[PDB]
């Protein structure tokens, strides 16, 4: 029913809202129909899970009929679709997590390249921004065909999936 | 990391309020009760295998009041931004009919240290053998608090632990019942 | 046994 | 609630980090405003440091003298160390066995293991069934601090009772030498 973008080490939040704004039984599941997380009562449980201590919910919303699951410090191979089960209802919420680093001491003149982590399944494209302002499109694997002293500083790297978008930010040590 | 002692105090103004206190892994050893200038032990027993001069508190709070008015002016008078409790109230062990348990009322990470708490029965506040205890602090620097009910469980009878901090709107209740 | 507690510092004015 | 004025908030924690009984030690202290932690001396750095702008003004001041510097440096011993010791018997000795008690939350059940008025947190509880522990179907709330030196849990165990089988609980805890176990039959 949705699809949600991530960032590698990043926090990302994915929504569960039932009808009437009141707490009530909730839980997800991983695609494996693997139980992540849900309420007892006024507690909270966790299952066995590949997504181990980084999940959690924000109590303060159940009572407004909001139950999301909150995975911290995101791994590439979190990605996955969640399915959280509310009132006789079943949202689902695909979760695709990215990574992007360079190369890397680069010299001026040498050629850089910049390569995207993807998940199964992503059919990701890239398109940064040098500190001056060069827009050099790819999509996999990016890159720039000899640097220069004032290609130094931080890029702005954006990756498209789904029609949707994530933003990356890296420093490059361009020496002379 | 097997253990962790924190001795952690604070001052709030305009409202002249400080705390004094040490925690060991998140549990209160003790604190001091700044008008009796006395040290009370989170358990009593504590206080026969161990003891703190009370005075060495009140001369920490009168230094940490006088930072704050530095930090205040420091800052440009930035005040504090109000963070809304969370609330869930819980027995301490399950319930059974008609033989004694506790309810457990707890206010976590919020700020700042200043909040109303009311026990209800049936609509009604009761205060019968009710504590609570001092703010008690927080990684993120929140607060966390507990306050409690000894009761007798009933199936004809319906709590409500009743919470007001500067953050929300309106009174925030948290039912529990058998 | 007694407990020590550390002392608070004046910041600077 | 009323009296909407403005707060402002000053926090000092000093923090003893433990790790191997006071074979290491690390000390913390840090200040904040508000929320916002301004400056701190880390035991392991040996000078202050400022975390944000607002703390500058102090960590060089603080830094420049010297006497306090050695004093803090000193204080993992005569701080840390000495209170470790202080409470020692009724801390990090604490001991208080659990209450273990297991009951059905409709065919697919649902049995609870509640575990609790125990110190301190370490602490595993698993689930059989007839004898062979099941591992998947098994959901937990972790450790819940009551705020009175006394922790408790709920391990909830997803099944589907057969008459005539044995569900169990079983609890170990530093309070007992010896696993406890509470069992429901189906």
């Amino acid at each position: 029913k949705k699809v949600v973008l991530g960032k590698k080490g990043d926090t990302v939040e994915l929504t569960c809202t039932a009808s009437q704004k009141k707490s009530i039984q909730f839980h997800w599941k991983n695609s494996n129909q693997i139980k992540i997380l849900g309420n007892y009562g006024s507690f909270l449980w966790k299952g066995p899970s590949k997504l181990n201590d980084r999940a959690d919910s924000r109590r303060s919303l159940w009572d407004q009929g909001n139950f999301p699951l909150i995975i911290k410090n995101l791994k590439i191979e979190d990605s996955d679709t969640y399915i959280c089960e509310v009132e006789d209802q079943k949202e689902e919420v695909q979760l695709l997590v990215f990574g992007l680093t360079a190369n890397s001491h680069l010299l001026q003149g040498q050629s850089l390249t910049l390569t995207l982590e993807s998940p199964p399944g992503s059919s990701p494209s890239v398109q940064c921004r040098s500190p001056r302002g060069k827009n050099i499109q790819g999509g996999k694997t990016l890159s720039v065909s000899q640097l220069e002293l004032q290609d130094s500083g931080t890029w702005t790297c954006t990756v498209l999936q789904n029609q949707k978008k994530v933003e990356f930010k890296i420093d490059i040590v361009v020496l002379a | 990391e097997e253990h962790v002692i924190i001795q952690a105090e604070f001052y709030l103004n305009p409202d002249q309020s400080g705390e004094f206190m040490f925690d060991f892994d998140g549990d209160e050893i003790f604190h001091v009760d700044m008008a009796k200038k006395e040290t009370v032990w989170r358990l009593e027993e504590f206080g026969r295998f161990a003891s703190f001069e009370a005075q060495g508190a009140l001369a920490n709070i009168a230094v940490d009041k006088a930072n704050l008015e530095i930090m205040t002016k420091r800052s440009n008078y930035t005040p504090i931004t109000n963070v809304p409790p969370e609330v869930t109230v819980l027995t301490n062990s399950p319930v059974e009919l008609r033989e004694p348990n506790v309810l457990i009322c707890f206010i976590d990470k919020f700020t700042p240290p200043v909040v109303n708490v009311t026990w209800l029965r049936n609509g009604k506040p009761v205060t019968t053998g009710v504590s609570e205890t001092v703010f008690l602090p927080r990684e993120d620097h929140l607060f966390r608090k507990f306050h409690y009910l000894p009761f007798l469980p009933s199936t004809e009878d319906v709590y409500d632990c009743r919470v007001e901090h500067w953050g929300l709107d309106e009174p925030l209740l948290k039912q529990w019942e058998f | 046994p007694k407990y020590v507690k550390q002392n608070t510092l004046k910041l600077a004015t | 609630m009323g009296d909407t004025r403005p707060r402002f908030l000053w926090q000092l924690k000093f923090e003893c980090h433990f790790f191997n009984g006071t074979e290491r030690v690390r000390l913390l202290e840090r200040c904040i405003y508000n929320q916002e932690e301004s400056v701190r001396f880390d035991s392991d750095v040996g000078e202050y440091r400022a975390v944000t702008e607002l703390g500058r003004p102090d960590a060089e001041y603080w830094n420049s003298q010297k006497d306090l510097l050695e004093q803090r440096r000193a204080a993992v011993d005569t701080y840390c160390r000495h209170n470790y010791g202080v409470g020692e018997s009724f801390t990090v000795q604490r001991r208080v066995e659990p209450k273990v008690t297991v009951y059905p939350s409709q065919h697919h059940n649902l049995l609870v293991c509640s575990v609790s008025g125990f110190y301190p947190g370490s602490i595993e509880v698993r689930w059989f069934r007839n004898g062979q522990e099941e591992k998947a179907g098994v959901v937990s709330t972790g450790l819940i601090q009551n705020g009175d030196w006394t922790f408790q849990t709920l391990v909830m165990l997803e099944t589907v009772p057969r008459s005539g089988e044995v569900y169990t609980c079983q609890v170990e805890h530093p309070s007992v030498t010896s696993p406890l176990t509470v069992e429901w039959r189906a």
